[PDB]
């Protein structure tokens, strides 16, 4: 996912601590209060994509 | 040529044979008065049947002189690939022009 | 020429060699009718996977024909530079448009 494919990363990553926090944020709430219900998930065949 | 104040006159070839240009002021020439002594075989109800086995053939004959304007249509709705197992069918949404220059 | 109907066709070296100009229309006029009287070695799923690598490795060729077109790759981050010591590795972000009259 990182910028720096070339100085990669298994072990060490690159976000700030408060980055899946901020997309706990916008998952968990934010799209609910878009929802009213009206979303689901997919998972992907990137084969056929 | 056809006879439109004839009931037992209107065939599917009087019809197809002659042009959509043609089909217009032909049946706008026609007689107000309608006869009555010799009918339509399949009644007066059947021959609005017959007259209209020629207009739909008329468009497929008017997709020719138009073949030279338009493309190949590609399929319209999913469902219909011959490659269904590495992509999906898509469907046209058909909001192109079709229009070759 | 890989034929679609038959899953024992596609290699890698039989796809890069196909543009993907071409592999629009081969895959949408192909035959309907799978066949099973020749699998595949590497599996059915297996035969999915040697014609994506026959696809991503023919995006190199799609390319090399637009070569004339399109600008140098700028480093879009940094890290990417040689000299380090007083001036930094930029990152460009790529938002312009790539072509060359």
């Amino acid at each position: 996912t990182q910028a720096r494919a070339a100085d990669a990363a298994d072990d060490r990553p690159h976000r700030p601590a408060d980055w899946t926090v901020h997309h706990k944020i916008y998952y968990y709430v934010l799209v609910p209060a878009f929802s009213r219900g009206r979303c689901c998930t997919a998972g992907v065949r990137f084969d056929r994509v | 040529a056809p006879q439109f104040h004839r009931p037992s006159t209107i065939t599917a070839d009087n019809v197809r044979a002659l042009g959509m240009r043609g089909l217009v002021l032909a049946t706008n020439n026609a007689q107000f008065i309608m006869d009555n002594s010799y009918p339509h075989p399949h009644g007066t109800q059947g021959a609005v049947r017959e007259f209209l086995r020629g207009q739909a053939a008329a468009l497929t004959d008017l997709g020719v002189t138009h073949a030279n304007n338009t493309f190949a249509p590609q399929p319209m709705f999913a469902g219909d690939a011959a490659a269904e197992w590495l992509r999906p069918s898509f469907g046209l949404k058909r909001t192109y022009s079709p229009f070759v220059v």
